[PDB]
RNA sequence: UAGCGGCGAGCGAACGGGGAGGAGCCCAGAGCCUGAAUCAGUGUGUGUGUUAGUGGAAGCGUCUGGAAAGGCGCGCGAUACAGGGUGACAGCCCCGUACACAAAAAUGCACAUGCUGUGAGCUCGAUGAGUAGGGCGGGACACGUGGUAUCCUGUCUGAAUAUGGGGGGACCAUCCUCCAAGGCUAAAUACUCCUGACUGACCGAUAGUGAACCAGUACCGUGAGGGAAAGGCGAAAAGAACCCCGGCGAGGGGAGUGAAAAAGAACCUGAAACCGUGUACGUACAAGCAGUGGGAGCAUGCUUAGGCGUGUGACUGCGUACCUUUUGUAUAAUGGGUCAGCGACUUAUAUUCUGUAGCAAGGUUAACCGAAUAGGGGAGCCGAAGGGAAACCGAGUCUUAACU
């Protein structure tokens, strides 16, 4: 269970998916995987075959003292080469079903021991506007959070773009780095509910 | 991502020139020539902690031979007279009250001379 | 791409459970009058690669 | 904390990377010796080369022919047999099922362990002691 | 994979299944009846958007410094802390930013839409000849003439024409299938010379385009063509008034600007090789990879009233560079004048093996749809049973007439 911070109601909240050990290595394996997925990747050189240079050997291979030579687009010399010039490529990573959903049930897991995770009950800021929402959560004694909500509202979207230290999200839209990297979070009855029943 | 190696290459050839730092002429100077100087000078410095421990016991020895035929005996009866008396003070000392404190150095002789 | 099997290898080799290939015998096409029966019969029955040249039939054939 | 995560104590290797030093181990030759064809950029030798002795597989005979009813029938084990429909499984019904392939046929139920409840199978071939079980359970093939 | 193949090297399908995507019709013509579906243009409507745009929130008192955004204390806006500037790091000084509104004309469009112009429903009847096929020679199909189907043909030929003809991988006979030798046709897909945004575990002047600079320039070549090098003063030119030496010069020295002129146009920093000037010691009877171990002297700093450190190194034991290649190198075998910079086991996709994590008689999805690094999508793959050339049988089976 997790008794509220304005009810004292018993929420059964289920034992298997909240109530787990932590597992560091997947984890850090989902996390990396998020991470490295993020990359766009987009880069290039060029080697010696798409250099803007002659195909002529600037000098012949014999008779003259120099070090033979056949191209002014080889590596070894000053302008044109890079051996091992890299394309662009996808670097992001297949991580598994059950090993993602299991990382996220570990972090998730881990809040309850931690005391970041804060359940709330009907949350939400009566018009869009910063002030309000700046100064609700003095009363509410938070600072750096990640506000989860199932029943997504405009209004508390609208007005915490340009607020840093929050960020909204829906229910459906939780990932393993946004969860890890916040001090706090923040989560609806509706919005642990919905997680609840879709990590199983 | 691209990697400038003009730091870390000076970084470690001033390691390797103040090393040098005292050698003649290029072996101080330039570090291709230095880098195998340093090298050698290891190899020899070496090589000489070995020879260091030789060179000295034979410096002793000779000092020994030397203090002991004033008294009128040779090395090789010295050590052996000293040796059959149990007596356990090595080389190194005996060349030092050889030179240093010779009314003691009398007394070994006489202490051999037993055996 | 995807690694091309030697075919000529996939012929004249075959997986089993173990790991190991069946092979038919050699010197059993033609010339056979002047070789014995008792040779004859024994390169009649299919046989296992060796493991001294077994590694060149793994590679050469990596899908089963 | 995101910066306190670390992975498996083997998980990462490192890796060889070649031509570093002396220090390295490896280096100045990439652990591919002193000359020859292996030594060289592009070198090593085709699959299956013995040096210009006849290779394995080609001084071997060839045998056999690849049946074309072999790649349409399949070895259906009994362990899979009552997964579609109280206990009918004809053909249709058991690739209804995902357990057989498409175009498949002819197939054939094997033995391979337990059966509970009483499987009626029809229009499909059957092992003897398969049989045996089958019945053992309940359920009348054909 | 099935096949093809000096059956070598290699090449390598289709059926069938997931998706993306969807769409169908004219001519080889006659009746009643005809502008009604259909498009192809003209004017014409709003939903509108494109080439000028405009507005566009909120900061100060102190300390340090040449200069404040900095440290420091209370603030204050945020549907705007994307971003960029300003005399050091700005949410609030300025440009902007979201965000709300823009067009006289040129329009890019999609629906009403009058309309030179175009043809519906429905009868009866037709349904593409030097063609299909064949002989010869080539080619295309994964298929190299092979037992070789099928399409295209250069050459030589030649049908039947819906009580009819093609295909079903030599070929033949019943069944299934379609209708060649006449035509049109949007979307999914490829691509970026090009005009805008926006992002980079992309570069930061030997890199990045050959080209950050008036570069495809100089220069080279008869020509095709090849093809460089060359970035940064400062916050702001405030780019040094005037004296001095000097050839009414070059260059310098004072004065003066500036925070700073060993920031003065070669102008941020300013390494190394390289060449210098002073200071200390050594060095003109001494042989050699020039160091190393010992080592007096001499020059010098500290605390103590005696010990330590740095520099030099007389004399003396040992001591033939480094790399490569080699049975073996001081070799008189190779390579290097030196310094600084760049310069060599990479990437993608398959595959096996080891580790490691997940889950486990199960494991896993690809493309793709998707408020999208979630979740759907298990098409498929791999495994859970093999044996046999194969039919086939299967905890066995193959061999064999049959196996102790
Ligand atoms: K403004
Ligand atoms: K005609
Ligand atoms: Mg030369
Ligand atoms: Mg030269
Ligand atoms: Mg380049
Ligand atoms: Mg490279
Ligand atoms: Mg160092
Ligand atoms: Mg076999
Ligand atoms: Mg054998
Ligand atoms: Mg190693
Ligand atoms: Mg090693
Ligand atoms: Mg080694
Ligand atoms: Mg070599
Ligand atoms: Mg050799
Ligand atoms: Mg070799
Ligand atoms: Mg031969
Ligand atoms: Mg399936
Ligand atoms: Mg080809
Ligand atoms: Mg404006
Ligand atoms: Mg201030
Ligand atoms: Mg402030
Ligand atoms: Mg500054
Ligand atoms: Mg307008
Ligand atoms: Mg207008
Ligand atoms: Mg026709
Ligand atoms: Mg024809
Ligand atoms: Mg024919
Ligand atoms: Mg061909
Ligand atoms: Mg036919
Ligand atoms: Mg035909
Ligand atoms: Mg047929
Ligand atoms: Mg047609
Ligand atoms: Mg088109
Ligand atoms: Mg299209
Ligand atoms: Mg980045
Ligand atoms: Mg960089
Ligand atoms: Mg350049
Ligand atoms: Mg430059
Ligand atoms: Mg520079
Ligand atoms: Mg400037
Ligand atoms: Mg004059
Ligand atoms: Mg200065
Ligand atoms: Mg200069
Ligand atoms: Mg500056
Ligand atoms: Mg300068
Ligand atoms: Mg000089
Ligand atoms: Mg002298
Ligand atoms: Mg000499
Ligand atoms: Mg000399
Ligand atoms: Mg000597
Ligand atoms: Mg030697
Ligand atoms: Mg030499
Ligand atoms: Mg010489
Ligand atoms: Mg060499
Ligand atoms: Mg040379
Ligand atoms: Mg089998």
């Amino acid at each position: 269970e997790l008794v509220l911070k304005d009810a004292q109601s018993a929420l059964t909240v289920s034992e298997t998916t909240f109530g787990r050990d932590f597992n560091e290595a997947l984890v850090h394996q989902v996390v990396v995987a998020y991470a490295a997925g993020a990359r766009q990747g987009t880069r290039a050189q060029k080697t010696r075959a798409e250099v803007t240079g002659s195909g002529k050997k600037p000098w012949r291979q014999k008779g003259t003292g120099r070090a033979r030579s056949g191209s002014i687009k080889s590596p070894i010399w000053r302008s044109g080469g890079v051996t091992f010039a890299a394309r662009p490529q996808d670097h992001s990573q297949k991580v598994n079903k059950k090993m993602y959903r299991g990382a996220l049930k570990s972090i998730l897991s881990e809040l309850v021991r931690q005391d970041r995770l804060i359940v709330v009950e009907k949350f939400s800021v009566e018009a869009p506007k910063t002030k309000l929402l700046a100064q609700k959560l003095k009363d509410m004694a938070l600072e750096d959070v990640l506000i989860i909500t199932g029943e997504l509202d405009e209004n508390l979207f609208l007005a915490a773009r340009n607020l840093h230290k929050v960020d909204v999200r829906d229910a459906t839209g939780i990932d393993p780095v946004s969860l890890i990297a916040f001090d706090k979070v923040v989560m609806t009855a509706d919005a642990v509910k919905q997680v609840e029943e879709m990590l199983a | 991502a691209r990697v400038k190696r003009g730091v870390i290459a000076r970084a470690r050839h001033k390691k390797i020139l103040k090393q040098a730092k005292g050698y003649y002429g290029a072996r101080s100077r330039v570090y291709r020539v230095a880098f195998q100087a340093v090298i050698k000078a290891g190899q020899y410095a070496y090589r000489d902690r070995r020879q260091r421990k030789r060179q000295f016991r034979q410096l002793w020895i000779a000092r020994i031979n030397a203090a002991a035929r004033q008294n009128g005996i040779s090395y090789s009866k010295f050590i052996n007279g000293l040796k059959k008396a149990s007596v356990e003070i090595d080389r190194k000392i005996l060349a030092d009250i050889a030179v240093f404190d010779k009314v003691a150095f009398t007394a070994l002789v006489e202490k051999a001379k037993a055996a | 791409p995807k690694i091309k099997t030697v075919r000529g290898a996939a012929k004249r080799f075959k997986k089993t459970g173990k790991g190991g290939f069946k092979h038919k015998h050699a010197n059993l096409r033609h010339i056979l009058t002047k070789k014995a029966t008792k040779r004859k019969r024994h390169l009649r029955p299919k046989a296992m690669v060796s493991k001294g040249d077994l590694g060149l039939v793994i590679a050469c054939l990596p899908y089963a | 904390r995101l910066n306190t995560l670390s992975p498996a104590e083997g998980s990462k290797k490192a890796g060889k990377r070649l031509g570093r030093g002396i220090g390295s181990g490896l280096g100045k030759t990439g652990g591919r010796g002193h000359k020859g064809q292996k030594s060289r950029s592009g070198g090593g030798v085709r699959r299956g080369f013995e040096g210009g002795q006849m290779p394995l597989y080609r001084r071997l005979p060839k045998f056999g022919f690849t049946s074309r009813k072999a790649a349409i029938t399949a070895e259906i084990r009994l362990s899979d047999l009552a997964k579609v429909e109280g206990g009918v499984v004809d053909l249709n019904t058991l690739k209804a099922a995902n357990i057989i392939g498409i175009q498949i046929e002819f197939a054939k139920v094997i033995l391979a362990g337990e059966v509970t409840t009483p499987v009626t199978v029809r229009g499909l071939r059957v092992t003897k002691g398969a049989r045996a079980a089958i019945e053992a359970a309940g359920g009348k093939i054909e």
